[PDB]
């Protein structure tokens, strides 16, 4: 049978912390994706179209991790695409049908399976409008007919007879960090006016949560592509508390990754709660999202990691709060 | 004068306008008063709730020009805080006292001077014309003393005495009088 | 910079001799003579962003030597 | 005058040479102190505090004097803002120029070796016309200013008010060495 959307989110929960709405949007679409694919395809039965998703969120919020985490249990062909390598048909670069070639390769060129797969297109915000915009609007236009059902003509599994792939039922998840999108939403929601007769109006998570096509059009996406991404799911910006859970709760938590490296030696690595909050706070100030957690941990551990493989008798190393706030050595337990 | 450029590249006054600082420097004229009004209007829209900081270093000027600033200050939603730098004399002192109550400031060695108006315009022509202009000047005199008395929480009779001749005040005397609320040091 | 984002971290490159190359496990050392960075300033992302690098690339180069 | 343009390496940014020196926290007061020239100094002092409240500001003075109220707008801004304002006398610092020179942060008031520093009681802060009652008022205001300036000078110089009252009676010209001994400056630069 099919897993319920709650089971999909439960699996996503082992990897992504926060973004409850983005996890919900992905889980429901994938569940509906499954249902559509087992729906009768002939007779008096209504034809079912698909709802594609656009993921809008800040750097290091978990967009790509959601897609990668989702992929672990999809049971349909899944591919990670990259919009920065796409160009118009007549130019250097990859054409939009290259995506289908990659999805098709993932299932050993079994087309019937490729047509049931799910495509994640990363960096969708990088092909916005803001001559011939070969790598920008030209790609958005080329994708219009790939996202909506067409028949892609892609090379065979050998060297360059081409394969006809019906993309009608391929689910597309697009996303990116629309960095300039908050200013547009603020301009629309806080217009106001200047001068007497006119009235003057009051002045990331909140703004993205209210995004509308008008903003994406002014940002630089074309209306024809926006309407083909009917579901807009947003990711918030991680705060100090979310960044603490990301250090220890996930299946591949940052702390767990270092404990494993120290575990290839015979030394146990422990962080104090004061350190975890200090790390999360410092990382938050770097404005790189969760990624900033790695810089802090690499920083505080650099000198103990240098010595560790040469030290003999060490059993446990403790990273206290002081080791994050001040240039202190971690306590070494022999 | 060469106005420095600071980093988009601003001249240093446009840069300070971005911080909601409006300067009234030198005599109050139709042109210098209308720039203050234009800046006050512009800032209200950029943010109706945030305070506007109106820095005053002025010997005085036209009453009608000063009143265009005064009415704009009172009209726009955001509080206009006023600060006296160097001096606030005549209409400059009026506009200083016109700041939002509790947000009228002076620097420690600033000089604040209040006085009845002088000629708002010449009094030539016929005795009938001179009578008219004398009456208009007296109405302005009363209006300014009345608005000053309101600003300072004083009786109209006190402002009528005190503005009879040039009344120079230190920042402390202006605070005691009621023209300013606080004196800044650091 | 934007094109490099997905090369520095894991992607499967289509490489002519097509060969599918997983760059997930490649170690990248990126660098340069950021002379304007001493002026902006102990380098922190804030300085690199003011220099002119995009946060998405800075966050993928966690160690600064 | 044509103000040269210089290029800052960062990309490149073109500045006029005074905006380039403002980027280094150098503020010039050149020529008479007026409402307009004083307000530019104030605007620059305020701007530099915002850029970095902790770093010193270098206030280069080459001025014969000017308005007292205009000079006081600079003076109060110097004392108000958090960063120390170091003062340097180039060519001359006379009247309010000497006052602002002495107003620099104690220990950071400088003069060049052949600079000329002159201190004196104020002249007319404004004309004294009208009626004897008006003249009395303006004479009283001028005396209050005179006392205020001597008192602040005496504070700057670590001298008695009585000393400044003698010494500012008539134009008192000082070499950089005499200004250092007097207490107007702390050091004399050579190289
Ligand atoms: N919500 C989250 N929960 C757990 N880990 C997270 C979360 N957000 C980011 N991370 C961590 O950040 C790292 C990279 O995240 P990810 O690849 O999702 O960023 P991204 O979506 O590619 O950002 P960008 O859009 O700038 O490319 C991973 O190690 C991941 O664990
Ligand atoms: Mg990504």
């Amino acid at each position: 049978k099919l897993p319920t959307p709650a089971e999909i989110v439960a699996n996503l929960n082992d990897h992504v912390i926060g973004q409850e709405q983005a996890k919900k949007a992905l889980a429901v679409s994938v569940y509906n994706h499954y249902k559509r694919l087992r729906h009768p395809k002939a007779g008096a039965n209504v034809e079912l179209s698909k709802s594609n998703i656009l993921l809008i969120g800040p750097t290091g919020s978990g967009k790509t991790l959601l897609a990668q985490s989702l992929a672990r249990k999809l049971d349909v062909p899944f591919v990670m695409a990259d919009a920065t390598t796409l160009t118009e048909a007549g130019y250097v670069g990859e054409d939009v049908e290259q995506i289908i070639t990659k999805l098709l390769g993932k299932c050993d060129f079994d087309v019937e399976k490729a047509q049931r797969g799910i495509v994640y297109i990363d960096q969708i915000d990088k092909i916005s409008r803001k001559t011939r915009d070969v790598s920008g609007e030209g790609v958005q236009q080329a994708l219009l007919k790939l996202i909506e059902g067409t028949v892609a003509s892609v090379p065979p599994q050998g060297g360059r007879e081409f394969i006809n792939v019906d993309t009608t039922n391929i689910l597309f998840i697009c996303g990116g960090a629309f960095a300039g999108l908050e200013k547009v939403i603020r301009q629309r929601t806080e217009k106001g006016g200047i001068g007497f007769g006119a009235s003057v109006h009051s002045k990331i998570t909140k703004l993205f949560g209210i995004v509308e096509p008008e903003d994406l059009i002014k940002f630089g996406l074309i209306p024809e592509l926006i309407g083909r991404l009917p579901v807009i799911a947003t990711l918030e910006i991680l705060d100090e508390d979310a960044l603490i859970n990301i250090l220890t709760e996930p299946k591949n938590a940052l702390v767990k990754q270092y404990q494993a490296l120290f575990g290839m030696e015979n030394v146990e690595l422990e962080f104090e709660e004061g350190a975890l909050r200090s790390i999360a706070r410092q990382a938050m100030e770097r404005k790189t999202g969760a990624r900033g957690l790695r810089s802090i941990v690499e920083r505080c551990l650099l000198d103990t990691m240098y010595r560790l493989p040469d030290l003999k008798g060490l059993k446990k190393v403790v990273v206290g709060k002081a080791v994050i706030e001040e240039g202190r050595e971690p306590e070494l337990v022999f | 004068y060469l106005v420095p450029t600071v980093i988009r590249a601003f001249d240093i006054y446009s840069r300070l306008l971005k911080e909601r600082i409006v300067f009234l420097v030198g005599p109050v004229t139709d042109e210098s008063a209308n720039l203050v009004v234009a800046q006050l209007l512009f800032l209200e829209s950029e943010n109706p709730d945030k305070d506007i900081f109106f820095y005053i270093n002025s010997p005085g000027g036209s009453v009608t020009a000063g009143m265009s600033i005064y009415d704009t200050m009172n009209f726009i939603k955001p509080d206009v805080s006023t600060l006296c730098l160097g001096q606030a004399a005549s209409m400059g002192a009026f506009l200083l006292s016109a700041g939002e109550k509790g947000k009228r400031f002076a620097l420690p060695n600033s000089r604040i001077m209040i006085h009845q108006p002088l000629i708002s315009g010449g009094l030539g022509g016929q005795a009938s014309d001179i009578e008219i202009h004398a009456r208009e000047l007296l109405k302005i005199k009363e209006k300014l003393n009345r608005l000053m008395a309101k600003h300072c929480d004083r009786d109209l009779a006190d402002l009528e005495r005190d503005t009879d001749r040039d009344n120079f005040m230190s920042a402390e005397e202006a605070k005691e009088y009621g023209l300013i609320d606080q004196i800044l040091e650091n």
